[PDB]
């Protein structure tokens, strides 16, 4: 029956794996579906790396597809196909469901009277624009995704697990492309709406909290560099060696030591060759990163080049560049006076506000208002006559 | 119009609403004008509650447009308005916080037609202690409007001091909105300054 | 014409069809004035073939039949201009050829016509109408389709600042070495052109960031000496672009716009009103997290 297949899995497999077949089974003659599923997830988090996995899979969308979970289905097809080396055979099982659901809804909807099937459709969707991305068409990928992202948008209440799917596509193309901008921002969705039953790994989560500071170091309007550390994907993992010179880059920048800065430098361009092309973006983020500090924390918005001269290790042909480029970057807004030699900003980029900014910002607040209060006193006590 | 609506008292989440009722009332006043459908249910206030989330879903079904959680105040508070206006909108957030569904306060204004704002000038006769009419009656605006500013600033201060020692959430929109004040700060003894001086000779 | 009395054959054929449109086709009349405008560029006479063009209209170009002779039109206009040195007038012709239908669908076809296009709009006069039309070509995605010509247009479409010997030497083994762009013969000498454009376009740049710099600063910036760098700023005042004042002894120049009292106060005005909306909103969501804790 099912036994025969399912037998040769238990086979090759460990001892100590066989049992978890033996109680597929049981649940399916009994016929308790629900348990089936809770039984299923199981084997899929120790061992979606095994062929076992995706063998199993096949089987069952034969012979459970109103019976399991459709939901559970179809999460379980987009882990398959990252364990199939083959995108042919992507391809032809992506189309066999998607086909399978839109007779099947016509009577499904009405004889139940409710279950959505274009639920699973988005989930097939994501999955034939990630296979593009894997086989590095990326004409094709691009326009699928953007015809995807208008689709979902129409949707109203978005499902986590459709979302996390398609923000796993957004992240893939723009690494490949090396455009480290694009790429930051879909990341910060992508750690946010992560589902609670896991499926993106551990060993996958590492490498992309790597990719992520590589992203923010060599950029060029990245300066949420201490938000990447208060979240629980770098909070946890500060822990291994490859993860301690990483953010130590990361963290050079915030407080802006030049000192700490150059010598980490020395070393790592020297391992790695993707911060030695991008070296010149790399080497402007410090001083940008500098300038937009100071006038912040500053309740003064005035500065004379020789305080940023000597902060930022520049002469002052450099400080004039360096205040250009805040400007048409848009990280600063202000005007320049080479006559009295300031730089007077006048608008600064709302950013991240940590600990220590949260005391600066309460103190001019408690300032203002005593000031109001004193005032007050006099307007109360002049014009006493007529309050009518 | 009323809905009846029995609210508990052991708990806050169990609540007895007839969705049958809503039907019923709506297609009499469709007859009334037919310019009228679902846009939101009232909450008698006094204050919000998350417990009026699973009710906001629930009046999803019949609106074509996104529910408007209107707390009309029945207790009068402050000289101000008594309706804050919210929605129920669906979010994600840079903390780690997934699928929320949470109010995002909306500004709340009044308007009234021309037969309906005659009504209230026929029926009340006052002259108003915000009005800005008369010298004496600005003079009073004035001293009043500076210290409506005066008690809201007071509650920011003890705020901060309650997410940093008391533990309150921390939360980007509401740091956000206090950089922006101190950014377009006015500034004095700046050539703008001479010149509101100049102005201030001409008056 | 493979005699040497091809002068008096000009002549001749141009003469001719002021008199003479008989009861010939379009596709006909259009063919002589085809020939006429040729045979009038290669006598040198860059004028008569300016008469010549304006007989016929672009109302006569809507067929597709007369596609052939539209395009052959399109292409002797800017022959015209180019004598003429005026680029802006070069570009919009051959925009017109890229939107013709039968060059836009082949794929061979529209890589020449639209890298022509990107050279000689740069090197036209940097305007306000001239800031319209280098982000139309920006948004296109045949030329993100190329990244030799992506490259040139991209510098001129920020507001960044730039600096000619350095322009010189990037460009120089890429688009110097292709004919029709720089570098040619006669446009060698718009080589030469390409310094002029750098600079006009600093000075909006630097008139926007600096509201005063140092002249001694300014000569440095736009790779001048003194004499040229007030020339260029005076001629740049009259047209529009910018309003500044030059001091002659060697000062400073500011860059300014003016600005009047009144002007002054109503954006201080705007900032107090916008400052109250900040701190009402504020107390919004104060109210509202006593509900969340």
């Amino acid at each position: 029956e099912i036994d025969t297949i399912l037998s040769t899995l238990r086979m090759e497999a460990d001892p100590s794996l066989h049992p978890l077949f033996e109680q597929f089974e049981k649940f399916y003659e009994e016929k308790l579906w629900f348990q089936l599923s809770e039984s299923l997830t199981k084997f899929f988090d120790d061992a979606k790396s095994t062929p076992l996995r995706l063998r199993l899979y096949d089987n069952f969308v034969s012979k459970f597809y109103d019976k399991i979970n459709q939901l559970s289905v179809v999460k379980y097809l987009l882990a398959s196909l990252k364990d199939s080396k083959d995108f042919d055979e992507s391809l032809k099982y992506l189309d066999d469901l998607k086909a399978q659901f839109q007779e099947l809804d016509s009577k499904k909807q009405r004889n139940n009277g409710s279950k959505d099937h274009g639920d699973g459709i988005l989930l097939i969707d994501s999955e034939i624009a990630r296979t593009y991305l894997l086989k590095n068409d990326l004409v094709k990928a691009r326009d699928l995704l953007d015809d995807l992202e208008k689709t979902l948008d129409k949707k109203d209440s978005i499902p986590l697990r459709i979302t996390n799917s398609f923000y796993s596509t957004n992240s893939q193309y723009f690494k490949f492309k090396n455009d480290f901008n694009s790429f930051y921002y879909t990341s910060l969705l992508y750690l946010s709406t992560l589902e609670p039953s896991t499926s993106i790994t551990l060993a996958e989560r590492q490498q992309l909290a790597y990719d992520l500071s590589i992203s923010a170091l060599l950029g060029d309007k990245i300066y949420n560099f201490g938000e990447l550390l208060h979240h629980p994907i770098m909070e946890t993992i500060v822990n291994d060696s490859n993860y301690d010179w990483l953010f130590q880059l990361l963290n050079a920048l915030t407080v802006g030591d030049f000192d700490k800065f150059d010598s980490l430098i020395k070393v790592q361009i020297s391992k790695i060759p993707i911060l030695a092309q991008h070296e010149s973006f790399l080497r402007q983020k410090i001083c940008l990163m500098t300038l937009i500090e100071t006038v912040f924390v500053k309740n003064i918005r005035m500065l004379s080049f020789e305080d940023i001269s000597k902060a930022t290790h520049l002469p002052k042909d450099n400080v004039e560049h360096l205040v250009m480029r805040a400007i048409s970057l848009g990280l600063l807004k202000g005007s320049i006076d080479q006559v009295n030699e300031l730089v007077t900003i006048s608008w600064v980029q709302p950013r991240i506000i940590s600990g220590d900014q949260i005391t600066k910002m309460k103190d001019r607040l408690v300032e203002w208002n005593d000031q109001v209060e004193k005032l007050g006193k006099k307007m109360e006590a002049r014009g006493q006559s007529i309050w009518v | 119009f009323a809905l009846p609506f029995e609210e508990d008292e052991k708990n806050s989440d169990v609540w007895f609403l007839d969705h049958n009722y809503i039907e019923n009332m709506n297609e009499m006043c469709k007859k009334i004008n037919a310019k009228e459908k679902l846009i939101g249910w009232y909450h008698s206030g006094p204050k919000l509650r998350a417990s009026d989330l699973k009710i906001n879903e629930l009046f999803k079904k019949y609106t074509q447009n996104n529910p408007l959680l209107l707390i009309v105040d029945v207790k009068q508070q402050g000289v101000g308005l008594p309706t804050d206006a919210y929605v129920a909108i669906e979010q994600v957030k840079d903390d780690g916080t997934s699928t929320e569904k949470t109010f995002l306060h909306l500004p709340c204004t009044i308007e009234a037609e021309e037969a309906e704002e005659i009504g209230v000038e026929h029926l009340l006769r006052d002259v108003r202690d915000q009005a800005a009419g008369g010298l004496s009656i600005r003079l009073t605006n004035q001293l009043k409007s500076l210290k409506g500013l005066q008690s809201k600033l007071k509650d920011v201060v003890e705020y901060l001091d309650k997410v940093i020692n008391k533990e309150l959430p921390i939360n980007h929109t509401i740091l956000g909105k206090l950089q922006d004040v101190f950014n377009l700060l006015p500034n004095l003894g700046t050539p703008d300054d001479d010149e509101i001086d100049v102005e201030n000779h001409d008056r | 014409k493979e005699e040497g009395k091809i002068d008096e054959a000009a002549d001749i054929l141009c003469e001719l069809q002021v008199e003479t449109y008989g009861s010939m086709e379009m596709s006909e009349k259009i063919q002589f004035i085809l020939e006429q405008m040729e045979l009038s560029i290669l006598k040198g006479d860059y004028s008569q073939a300016t008469v010549l063009s304006r007989k016929i209209l672009k109302k006569t170009f809507k067929n597709p039949k007369y596609e052939s002779l539209k395009l052959e039109y399109y292409n002797l206009l800017v022959k015209i201009s180019l004598h003429k040195r005026e680029y802006l007038e070069v570009a919009q012709y051959l925009q017109e050829i890229y939107q013709t239908d039968a060059i836009k669908s082949d794929e061979a076809k529209w890589k020449p016509v639209l890298s022509h296009i990107v050279y000689f709009l740069v090197l036209s006069p940097y305007g306000n109408l001239q800031n319209d039309l280098i982000h139309k070509i920006q948004n296109d995605n045949n030329l993100k389709k190329l990244e030799s010509q992506e490259s040139l247009v991209k510098l001129f479409t920020t507001n960044e600042l730039m600096r000619w010997p350095i322009v010189q030497k990037t460009y120089e083994p890429v688009l110097n070495e292709d004919d029709l762009a720089f570098g040619g013969e006669a446009n060698k000498h718009h080589w030469e052109d390409l310094q002029k454009r750098v600079i006009e376009h600093n000075l909006r740049v630097i008139s926007e960031y600096y509201s005063r710099i140092t002249l001694l600063r300014l000569n440095e910036l736009l790779d001048l000496t003194e004499s040229q760098t007030e020339t260029y700023i005076s001629d740049l005042v009259n047209q529009g672009i910018i309003y500044a004042k030059v001091n002659r002894p060697a000062k400073i120049v500011n860059f300014e716009k003016p600005k009047n009292s009144s002007q002054l106060l109503n954006e201080w005005s705007h900032n107090v009103d916008e400052l109250l909306e900040h701190i009402e909103t504020i107390g919004h969501l104060i109210t509202k997290e006593e509900i969340m804790h």
